Order: C-alpha cells, then structure tokens, then sequence
C-alpha cells in the first residue's frame, strides 16, 4: 500500500547528505595498526630471547665440578676465573621498554576519544534492578536473552504438543480444574497464549504490581475482583489452599442485619402514612371550624 | 500470560501443565546447566523437542450399567451433588463418587436426561492407555545435526535437517504401528556401532549382549518435501537405520516446523550459526601461556 | 518501539491521571484508566473484569430514597394543612369576637 | 499511539496485531541481534519488508 | 507445597512424614556433610535411595 521500495536503510554514523553511512572502523584506522605493531614488537622482544639458558664461563668449572653443578650437589669453582654469581649467567626475559606501554596507552586513549566507547534483571522487573545494570551487565543480559528465547521456544513447542497428546483425564488430574478445550486448527498460531521464563525478580515485581492494583481498585470495584487479585497474590506466594479459600468465598448474609433494614423501610412508609393522616385530620378540623364560624355568623 | 481477555483460562491451564512437565519429568537443573554450557562452549545450542509415547493395549473389565429414569427426589439430589463435585473438585469426584453415579453423570453430560444406573454385569474392553506421555527436551551435539546450508540464516526457512541418535529396538517398539520394516535390520549380532559420523560418549567397545537393548545409530530426516506433486512443500519426517527405511510420515507436531531450537552465543551477522567466546580470545591464551612458561622456565632451570 | 522504561513511565503517567481526575469525572473514565494500567502489567483478565463492570443498584438503598422524597412531600402538605387550620381558627375567633361585640 | 481522538480503536487494533506478528512469527531476539550487528559492522542495515 | 488447591492436605501429610523420616531416622548433619563433600571432592554424588 505505501507505494515505495520495500527496503529500510539506517546508517551507523551518517555521512552528510549521503544515503549510505560510515561504519566505526573508519576512524579506528591505523590505531589497530600501531597497537598491533607494538604488541608484536613486545612479543618479539620476549620470544626471541634466551630464557633459562645458563652460560658457563670457559674455564671456571672443571670436569666433574660441572657435573656436580648440573646435579644439585655442592660444587667447587676456581676463584681466579671470576665469581659464580656474576659469571655463570642465568639469562632471563628482557625488560619491556616503557615506550611500548606508553604508545599502546596513547593509541587506546586516542581511539577511545575518536569513538566514545570506553571499556567497562530479565523480565517485567522493577525500575531499580533494571537501572542498576552497568557496563558488561548489559552484555551478559545480551546472552541471557538469547538463552531465554531458546527456553521460550522449547516451552511453546511443548505447550503446543500438550494440546493434542494429553487426554482430558491427565490434565484434570494435574490441575484439578475444568478442562479447557483448545481448537486444533488454530494451534499453529499461539494466538491466545504467551510463554516466557519466570525468575524470582519477575515473581516479586508481579506480586508488587498485583498489590498496587489492589490498592488502586479496592473501594471502587466490588469484593470479587479484589478477592481474586489477592488470591493471585497468594498463589504467587505458593499457598494454593488460600487461593481456593479466597476465590470461592460468598459473604454470608446476616439474618438480623437483614430484617432490621426491612423494618426500617416499613417504618419510613408508616411515617409517611402518619404524615398523610395528620394532614387529613388538619383539613377536617379546618372544615369543622368553618362550620362553627358559619353557625356563629 | 493471556494475549486477549478471553485467553485467560487457556493460558492458566497451559502454564499449569507446562510448569509441571518441566518440573516432574525433565531435570531443570541439568537441562539449564547443559543449555548455557553448550551455548557458551560451542557457539550454538541445537536442542530437539520431541514427544515420548508408550501405548500399551491392555484389557480391562468395565462394568455395564442399565439405566432407569429418575423417579425419587433422593436420586435427583445425589445426581446434583455428583454434578457439583464433578465441577468443583474433579479429583474429589474421581476418588469419592461411586461408579454407578459416575455413569449417571456421564450420561447426563452426554445426552441430558437425569438417569440413575443399576449394574447388570461386566464387559471386557481393550483400552489403549498411553503409559508415558511426556515431552523430551534433549541437548544435541553439533556433530549430529546437519542443517541445510542454504537457509541464508532463519532456521524457519531451512528445507531439511538430518539428526543422528543412539536408539534401540525397545525404543522403536515403545510406539508400534509407526515403524515399518523392523525385521530387515540385524538385531542379534552384538556388534558395537561403527558409524564414522556420529560422535557420542558411549565407549567404542560397549554393546548390550541381549536382543532388545542393542544400540544402533538411527538417522532422522526432518525436512520439507512436496508429496502430492503439485509444488506445495509439505513437512515430512524419515528415519533409516543403516540402509533400510523404517519411518516416513508427515510432521506430527502441530507447529509444522523442524523440532530443533538453535540459539547463538555471540550472533554472526545474517548467519544461522553463532560465534563462541574463544574466537576473540585467540592468541591471548598463547601469549599468556608462553610468558608463564618462560617464567617457570626461568625459575626451574636455575640452581637453588 | 516499546521498552521497559517506556512501560514504567506510561504506567506512572496513567497513575498520575487517575490521581488527578479521580473525583471529578465519573467512574467509567477512572475504571478505564485503571484497566489500561492493568493491561500494562500483563493482566488481560483484570482489564475485562474492570472495563465491563456495571455497579449493581441496591434495591433497599434505592427505595429508602423514594420514601424520603415521599416524606418530604408529605411534610410540605402537612405544613400547608397546618396553615389552613390556623386560618380557619382565625376566622372562628373573628366570628366569636363579632358575637361578643 | 493514536494521533487524534477517533484513531484510538484503530491504533489499539494495529498495535495488538503487529505486536503479535513480531512475536509469534519473527524471531525478535535474532532479528534485533542481526539488525544492530549488521548496522555497526557494515555501516548500513538494508532490510527487506515483504 | 501443594500444586492445586485440592492437594493441600496430601502435601501437608507428606511434608510432615518426610520431615520426620529425615530427622529421626537419617542423620542429617552427616548425610549433608557426606553429600557436599562427595560432590566437591569426586565430581559426582551417586546416592542410593532404598
């Protein structure tokens, strides 16, 4: 109906007066190059070295006095050759130049300034928990949501299968309530059923929402709606008996308090009739006084 | 949650049933521990959602009742009480109300005539009870699922998916009149499985010595194939062990889709499979290990 | 698109509207707003139970009001009759005064 | 949201239908994961609505 | 906890019996001390219920 091309294009970083957009790695060019060329230099410095390569001076330790050395036993060395702590070198890792680290830091800071991205609660959850998510918490949620979508798909696949494989008796035994038939033709749409995983935070927030609803509509609507909401709250609290005791609850009428009201209505009617009789009597007295006045005249 | 206002009872029932199947039948603490692990270690979490069924044709003795229309008011009172108990407490009705009044209630619900019953005798009926009727969610190995590579992403639009599993003759005989050609296959050879494509944890030299526990490697072609020849692709299933086909039907599941659910760990742009965590962590472990080994070399190749 | 924060703020705005217009407008508007709040909370059954809700009239409380109106009318007629009687007595006393004269 | 006051029923219906098509039919967690990714990796996110 | 509303008495009875068998008969402080230990030391905690 819209009469337009069925494509929707959105840029990441817009190009001025241009349909296509410019991605992130455009400004990050040559920063990766410098940082990689410095990390490779540091790794080259570490790996192209000699680690644990003892270098004995030629003449210090004679025969069998080096075999004692290479076996752990105490040895005897010729003093005239040197000192067996500055000679007999134990080559170690070279010391990383401060230039490599400072250049890596400079490139990281420049890239982070170019692109303002510095390095460093599922469901209908409340505001505090949903706003407490800092960096990498939104990244863990990004995987938790895929995992949750998988479980939701499993749940709806099972729920669809339950409608055609479990007989009536099995369901009326599991739930102990009336069996509700679901039409088989519309089972490929999941029209009137939504499925999602449930966590403790979701349960707490749902209980709070039901409490809020009870508070809001508590005096306007009748007792049935509020009682059903409180029964749902009790079901969330894992009290299935209170739910039954609170749903099927008919407030018994009080014989006395009932009557009294009927007698009050009767009293009101009797009072109205009494006033009518009083008006009639007053009119009769007026007529009698008129007759007496005529007689006096 | 219900979508519209009329969907509330159906949603409550479905939730109450599917939260019981996922608690009593499936081990949630193990299923979720092999779900997150198989997603964060491999990259994808292909899981099969099936249905386990074990129909047994048992023969039972069912009382047969002769019906007479209700005359006394006491019978009407009993019928009304049974009807109320059949709607308030179905389980209480099942294990409190006798068989004759049970049949009376069933007749009233069927036709609508208040009628009491008297037992004449007993008949002998079959009754195809399904002993096991639970769903099965099993974490599958990415070496066993061969998903159509043409699905430019979107598993929904994949035309086939071949899955391997270690079944036994007992599993196939659990649900009869579904598997044909079950006699061409060798069942008493005590030969360990030698499939070069299915990777499992069963030791290569393990095989049950008896007949109906022998482990065989059965494939399953879940896909779409035009059956009537008119060009409309209709879902089909197929199972073959070795070289003999043993099953070919339409997709029994109501959704009419492949019974696999795949979730990526870190998604690949416009790609069905996902990329795991150790892809970016490459060469970092190498450098860190090569430096720790250097430090240990420096300490150990010295004289203390 | 709709996010969790949008849903929370919309629920708060509906609550604020209910608080503001809660006693001025009739019950239908407030009930519909609370039903929308309940829909945001994913309770589609409460929405139906709260939208199609007609407050049942109370037979007794109804009558009593009719009897009170009748009582008011009867009282007005009683006062009129009392004025008529007073005028009749005035005329009778005037006649007696004339006779005494 | 409705634009004018008479648009309320139509907006409610359209929202209720299009929030069901985007939940039952399309995989939202995969669509949004290939939307942001294909926008932040390539620069543009051309998507066909058929 | 009961599942449905009619399951309450059965759940109460079962809890009251199985919280007595696990207190009077089995040594809870030793069973749990050999459960967590045998799980964290070996890897698995195979236990027979007879």
């Amino acid at each position: 109906p819209d009469g337009k091309l069925p494509f929707v294009l959105v840029p990441y970083m817009p190009r001025k007066r241009e349909l296509y957009g410019e991605a992130d790695a455009e400004l990050l060019g040559d920063n990766q190059k410098i940082l990689g060329a410095t990390m490779r230099g540091m790794i080259d410095l570490l790996g192209r070295s000699a680690n644990g390569q003892r270098a004995y001076p030629k003449g210090m330790l004679d025969t069998l006095n080096r075999r004692r050395f290479e076996d752990g036993l105490d040895y005897e060395y010729n003093p005239q050759t040197g000192n067996p702590s500055q000679a007999i070198i134990e080559h170690k890792f070279p010391e990383l130049p401060q230039s490599a680290i400072v250049m890596s830091q400079m490139q990281n800071q420049e890239a982070e300034a170019l692109t303002g991205v510095k390095a460093f609660a599922y469901g209908d959850v409340a505001a505090g928990i949903r706003g407490a998510l800092d960096a990498a918490s939104k990244r863990e949620m990004a995987i938790l949501r895929r995992l949750a979508k998988g479980m939701a798909d499993i749940g709806t696949k099972i729920c669809a299968m339950n409608a055609v494989f479990l007989s009536e008796t099995e369901v009326v035994r599991i739930t102990n309530e009336e069996y509700v038939t679901i039409n088989r033709e519309d089972l490929k749409g999941n029209f009137d059923i939504e499925v999602d995983i449930n966590t403790a935070e979701v349960d707490n927030q749902k209980s709070q929402d039901l409490g809020f609803m009870v508070q809001t509509i508590g005096n306007t609507v009748d007792q049935q709606v509020t009682l059903k909401l409180v029964a749902r709250i009790a079901e969330l609290k894992r009290m299935p008996e209170l739910a039954h005791e609170l749903r099927t609850w008919k407030p018994e009428p009080d014989p006395m308090e009932e009557q009294l009201k009927q007698l009050a209505i009767q009293k009101a009617q009797l009072e109205n009739q009494k006033l009518q009789s009083e008006i009639a009597l007053n009119e009769a007295k007026v007529r009698a006084e008129d007759a007496k006045k005529d007689m006096t005249n | 949650t219900p979508v519209t206002w009329e969907d509330e009872q159906a949603a409550r029932q479905n939730e109450l049933v599917l939260n019981y199947q996922f608690r009593t039948q499936l081990n949630r603490v193990k299923l979720v521990d092999d779900y997150v692990h198989s997603v964060c270690d491999d990259g994808t979490g292909i899981a099969r959602v099936g249905w386990e069924r074990k129909v047994v044709k048992v023969k039972q003795d069912a009382p047969v009742f002769q019906m007479y229309p209700v005359e006394t008011e006491e019978q009407v009172q009993i019928l009304q009480q049974a009807l109320d108990l059949q709607a308030q407490n179905p389980r209480g009705y099942e294990e409190q109300v006798a068989d004759d009044v049970k049949e009376a209630v069933n007749y009233f619900n069927e036709t609508g005539e208040a009628t009491y019953a008297i037992q004449t005798g007993t008949t002998e009926v079959e009754v195809e009870k399904a002993v096991v009727n639970r769903p099965t969610v099993e974490m599958l190995d990415p070496n066993n699922v061969v998903i159509d590579p043409s699905c430019n992403g979107d598993l929904d639009r994949a035309l086939f998916a071949v899955v391997s599993f270690e079944t036994c003759k007992a599993d196939l005989l659990k649900t009869p009149d579904r598997y044909h050609n079950l006699d061409k296959i060798d069942w008493e050879s005590s030969s360990p499985l030698t499939d070069p494509d299915h990777e499992s944890k069963t030791p290569g030299d393990f095989q049950f010595r008896d007949a109906m526990r022998k482990r065989v490697i059965a494939y399953e072609y879940w896909g779409f194939w035009d059956t009537n020849g008119d060009g409309e692709l209709k879902p089909i299933v197929a199972t073959w062990i070795g070289t003999t086909l043993i099953r070919m039907e339409e997709n029994p599941y109501p959704d009419g889709k492949l019974p696999f659910v795949l979730v990526p760990y870190m998604p690949r742009k416009r790609e069905l499979y996902g990329e795991a965590d150790a892809e970016l962590l490459g060469d970092n472990q190498k450098i860190l290990g090569a430096t720790m080994r250097g430090m240990i070399d420096l300490l150990g190749r010295s004289a203390n």
